[PDB]
Order: C-alpha cells, then structure tokens, then sequence
C-alpha cells in the first residue's frame, strides 16, 4: 500500500505635503 | 432558556467594566504623552534654526536624479489593537499613494512598523524588504537612529545605481524617499498625512558665527540627524494620536454595551414572567380537571 | 477597595492614595477570614480591628 | 432544488451564497458589540461582499405603483445566475452600497453606477 | 413642571440647574481619580458653581430645632427663584462653602457670609 | 476531608488547585473574546498552568480499555499528592499539555514526553 | 481539534505543534465529505482512512 501510495504521489499534479529647507540669502 | 441570556448578562457587565478601566488608563496616558511630546518640540526648534542658519550660507542627497525608477515608502502601525480604523486610514493613505506612483509609474518599495500592516501586506502577497518591530507606543531614540541610519545608508546607495543598473552602489537603489503617518493636532480629530525626505528644494527669503571652511562635512553630519529628528516627531505622533484614537473607541465600545445589557434584562423579565404564568396555568388546570 | 479592583492590572500607574488604599483594603479583606470552632472574645476582637 | 432536476449551474452557486449568509450571520455579534476593525482580513472582505449580496437581493416591486411611483421590471433567470456568479467572484468591490437596493436587472444597476 | 402652568422663568431655571447638575456629574465621574489639577478652567468654574448650587439646597429645620434650638423657617417662592436665578449667574462662589452649607434665606446668607 | 482528620498537605493542594480552576473559568469568561494578550503575566501563568491540570486529571479505566484499545492501570495516594503539589508548584510548564492526556501516574508522563 | 479551535481564535501566536493539530484536523473534516447516493465498500472505506 505505501509502494503504491509513493507511485501515485509523484505522479498526480498540484492544481495550484512637502519639506523646504529655509535660507536667508535674498532669491538669485 | 433563560442561563444563557444570565450568562450573557454577566458577559457584558465583565466586559464594559474591563472597557471603562480601558478608558481611563487611556486618557491618563494622553495626559503623560501630550507633556512628553511638547517638552520633545523645543530641542527640534533649535535643531531646526541651526540648521537653518547653517543653510544661510552654506551633498549628494540635495542633488535632484536626472531618471527616477524607483520610490521608498514607510508605513507606520499600532503594534497593539483595539484603535478605530486608526490603521485603516493610513493604509488609505498608502494606498493612493500606490494609486500616484502606478499613474507616474515608479516602482514602490516598502517598508513597515507595527504588527498590523505587516499582517495586511501578507495576505495581499505584497514583497516587504525590511520590517521593524518591537515598538509598544512608548518610543526612544534608538529607534529612531536605527531606522534612520539604515534608511540613509539604502537611499545613498541609488546614485551609482541607476535603478535596473547595478553600479558601484549595488542594486536596490531608491530615487525617492515618503513617509506616511497619523499627524496629531488637536483631540478633537487626527488627519492621516504623506510626506518626502529625500527630495529637497532650497527656499529663498530676504535678510559673525562662523567655523572652519568645511560646511559640507557639517551638512553630511547633520542631515541623518535631522531625518532621525523626523522620524522621532512623527512616531510621537503616532504615539499620541493612537492613544486618543483608542480612548474614543473604547468609549463607544462601553456605550454599546450598556444598552444591550438593558435589552438583555428586558428580554430575560419577560421570559420569567410567561414561565410563571404557564406553570401556574398547568397546575390549575390539572387540579380543577378533577 | 471594593469598587477599586479592576485597576489592579495598571497599579503602577495610579496615584499614590489609589494604592494606599487598595493595600490597605487588600490587608483588611486578608484579615476577616478565620477557622471554624475558634469563637472571639470581644476584648480580643475589640484589639484585633483597632 | 438538486443537481438532477435544476442542474449543475445552480446549486453551487447557490451553495456558496448561503455559506458567505451563514458565515456573516455568526460574526455579526462580534461585529455589532466592537465593530469591524477586530477581524482579520479574508473575514472583512467577506462581510463586505455578504452585506452587498443581502442589499442587492432586494427587487424593485409591480405592484407599488400606489405607494412609489417606479415602475417595476422582471428579469430572465441566466442574467439573475450570472450577475450572482460575478457577486460571488467579487468584481463589483469599488461600487458603493446605495446602487444595490431595487434595480432589478444589473443593466440598471450599472446605469445607477454613474448616477452617484 | 410646565411653562404653561408655572410660567416661563420657573421651567428655565429648573432646566439650568438639572443641566448644570447632569454637566458636575460627569466631570465628577471622570475627574474623581486622575486628579483636579489636569482640568481646564472652565471645569473648575462649573465644579464650583454646581457645589454652591447642591450646598444651597439644604434647609433649617425644627426636627433640628429640637436639639439645636434654632427655629426652621418657611421661604416664600418669589425670592426663593429669584435667588437662584441670580445664583445661576451669580458670584456667590467667591463665598466660602460653610456660608451656602445651609441656610434659611437670603437675609440668613447675607448675615452668615458678615459673620465671617 | 478535614485537616484534623486526613492530613493538612492534602487540604492544601486541594484548596489551591479548586481556587486555581476557580480564577481559569472567570479569566476564560472574559479572554474567549477579547484574547489572550489583554492580561498580564500571573493570568497567563494561571491560565497555562490551570489547562495543563484539568489535562492531566483524566485517566484511562479498566472497562473501557476495549474502546481504547490499551489497558489501564491505577495509581498510589502518594504519588497522586507529590504530582499534583509538583504541577501547582510550575515546574511542568515546559511540556505540552498533549502529553497529560489519558495518561496514568508519572513514569508513563515521562515515557509519553519522551515519545514526542 | 473542535475544542481547541475555538480558543486559537484571535490568536497572535501559536506554537507549531498546536498549527499541526489545526492543519490534521482540517485535513480530517475535509476527508470526511461525501455526496448523496454514493454508497461505498468496506475495502475503499478502510483504504481511504488508512
């Protein structure tokens, strides 16, 4: 039975907001 | 039978007075947090204005990437339970900021704190690379240096690493850095907020302390603080809002329970008193037959 | 100490007077219990709960 | 109601319509003295597809045109199998609550779709 | 109790003070442990108007009177109202609370808060 | 039983194990739905320690070893008292509570603990 | 496995010898199925619950 079991088993498929940083220098 | 509706009855006596001591262990914990977390707010002010100062005249992390692929998100969870959609609107927020990046279409890589969105993420099969956990709503420091010190030391590693290309900073480069969080303003409501750190922007207003004419090793030494500085503000926060959302839920938790014990008692004097009323029936019924 | 038993779970948050007053209703409630066939004399009850 | 005289369509379908009812009337005690944030995931999901199974299965009446004042409809049997089918497989989860209460046909129910 | 019977200004003030009374009750249930000092101002303020309020209640009676030996007393309702019309908005608190303990009337008030 | 008459060890054990099942059922009352995490360290002690005696007190019988399939056996008073101080006292928390199932005596607990 | 199953809800951790008796039991119930006017032989049935 076991013998048969381990035949059969290999045998049958699986069916499976944002951050700005601050500075003071006057704008470029 | 009437056991089971008794049984019942002292189910929900035990329960609401587990929810009101619930309750008030909850607001006296607000009560300590809220000190906690404005004795926390002086020391980021003067971090803050120092940095500021230091930014007034004068570093990779400042300097834009020309081709973004990817995106870092944090994501930060009560580790215990019990508090009202409170991990829901955060993972709301998480959600559309997914929403965002698939219309830009960058690619996302996540990172969480807390139990609960950890156990959310399994089931939706969705890969997490690093996944911190031990918080118990009382943060520390150390945390926070950790976290921020690993964050710093992956987001660093993305300038050689032109996202698919594997350069000399090895593979799994980020090109920018978000955070989402519950922010606390005031007990009446929290409102859920996204933010970013590694993308900056210099702002320019209108207008001696000095040093050695190195400012870029003072910058490189003081942004991962200042980053560590953000995070701990936003899991005291987190602490904070978490509290009041649990005060509010364990409230209506015990008003939902009073009146359903009501309705219990109701249903149970009326069952009594048919019970009499049959017996009694019965027995009159059997003696006067004779 | 009666209607304050079900912070014993959270005792180290309490206030100092809750405490007191649930060790001393603990000790009180410890002290009633006695074995059967040992009557009081009255003296002795008397001495007993002063 | 068997495989011999009905078929094979119907009864597993309507086998697993019953399921989510029964699973979903055995949490809502749980449900109602908390509420739904205490259960797991798979369990939320499928109170959220039996509370929207329960709210379509209501049909618009014929015989209310004294008290409404909306004509009724009647619907073929392999739309009402399929439409279920589709609700069981969950592939209206975006649509909100209020469009699955008396429409009748799922034709209807996708015009009331865009009328929110 | 109706405004069509005893008037208007009879079932207002009732309604304040049962209000007031209900409001003291629960911040009383919830402060009884966590400590005074946590509250706002406000609370305090209504802690302390809702103790003048019940202190106020009390009366001279001649059971007492027959150990005591101070006569009881019978108050007229038009200034009983009026007094605590005025104590609803009044600033009786700054007074000591043994002065409200118990008294006979206005004119028992006045005198008790002179005695002290 | 009687401290007098049958001795002053087993009125003890027995009166801590019927307190400990006792303060199990209440405890369960209240962790059946709220779980296990909203107690603290001593309830979770008292609750393992509790499902791990109500475990180990069935036994196997000598009428009944057909529906089993393996004889019973019977046990001395003394070893009953020195197991039963031995579990109250928690040393037998390091097992699984499988082990203490149908079981007799402590030699078959070992043998049983071991086969596992 | 019925007995057990109740208190390992709302479990935040189990251990893997109790997750083993949950997963036999599972595996039990579901062999246990059978449809309407199937009878079936001694020698299947002894197969099937070896």
């Amino acid at each position: 039975l076991v013998s048969v079991i381990n035949e059969f088993k290999k045998g049958f498929q699986a069916s499976d907001e944002k951050e700005s940083v601050k500075v003071r220098k006057p704008a470029p | 039978t009437l056991r089971e509706l008794r049984g019942r009855i002292r189910s929900a006596g035990s329960i609401k007075k587990i929810t009101k001591a619930q309750e008030l262990i909850a607001t006296s914990r607000i009560a300590k947090a809220q000190a906690r977390v404005e004795a926390a707010r002086p020391y980021a002010a003067e971090i803050t204005n120092m940095l500021t100062e230091l930014a007034g005249a004068s570093h990779p992390l400042l300097v834009e990437r020309k081709q973004p692929k990817r995106a870092g998100v944090l994501v930060v969870s009560s580790d215990r339970g019990l508090c009202g959609a409170y991990n829901a609107n955060v993972l709301r927020r998480a959600e559309e900021l997914f929403s965002l990046l698939r219309d830009e279409g960058k690619d996302p890589v996540l990172y969480v704190v807390g139990r609960k969105a950890l156990g959310y993420f399994s089931f939706r099969q969705r890969t997490v690379v690093e996944s911190w956990t031990g918080f118990s709503e009382r943060p520390t420091y150390e945390n926070a240096r950790e976290i921020a010190d690993t964050l710093v030391n992956a987001f660093m590693a993305g300038a050689d690493d032109e996202g698919d290309d594997a350069g000399a900073d090895g593979i799994l480069g980020v090109d920018e850095l978000h955070i989402v969080f519950t922010e606390f303003r005031s007990m009446l409501s929290q409102t859920a907020v996204a933010r970013r750190a590694a993308p900056m922007e210099v702002e320019y207003v209108g207008e001696l302390y000095s040093f050695e004419p190195d400012p870029e090793t003072l910058f490189d030494a003081l942004l991962p603080r200042y980053i560590a500085t953000r995070v701990y503000a936003a899991l005291l926060e987190a602490a904070a809002s978490e509290s009041a959302s649990r005060r509010r839920a364990m409230k209506s938790a015990t008003d939902n329970a009073d009146d359903l014990i009501k309705a219990l008692t109701l249903a149970a004097n009326r069952e009594r008193q048919a019970q009499i009323t049959q017996e009694i029936s019965e027995i009159v019924g059997g003696a006067n037959a004779l | 100490y009666r209607e304050l038993e079900a912070f014993a779970a959270f005792a180290s948050d309490l206030d100092a007077a809750s405490k007191a007053q649930l060790d001393r209703g603990a000790r009180l409630v410890e002290l009633l219990k006695q074995p059967q066939y040992s009557p009081l004399a009255v003296e002795e009850q008397v001495v007993a709960i002063f | 109601l068997d495989p011999a005289i009905v078929g094979d369509e119907h009864y597993r379908v309507a086998q697993e319509v019953i399921r989510i009812l029964q699973r979903y009337k055995d949490l809502q005690d749980i449900i109602a003295i908390l509420g739904i944030d205490e259960l797991s995931e798979e369990d939320k999901q499928l109170v959220n597809r039996a509370r929207r199974i329960e709210r379509f299965l209501s049909q618009n009446m014929m015989a209310a045109e004294q008290f409404t004042g909306q004509p009724g409809s009647t619907v073929p049997l392999k739309e009402t199998i399929e439409a279920f089918d589709k609700l069981t497989k969950g592939e209206f989860d975006h649509l909100p609550e209020q469009a699955f209460f008396l429409i009748g046909g799922l034709d209807d129910l996708a015009k009331k779709a865009e009328s929110l």
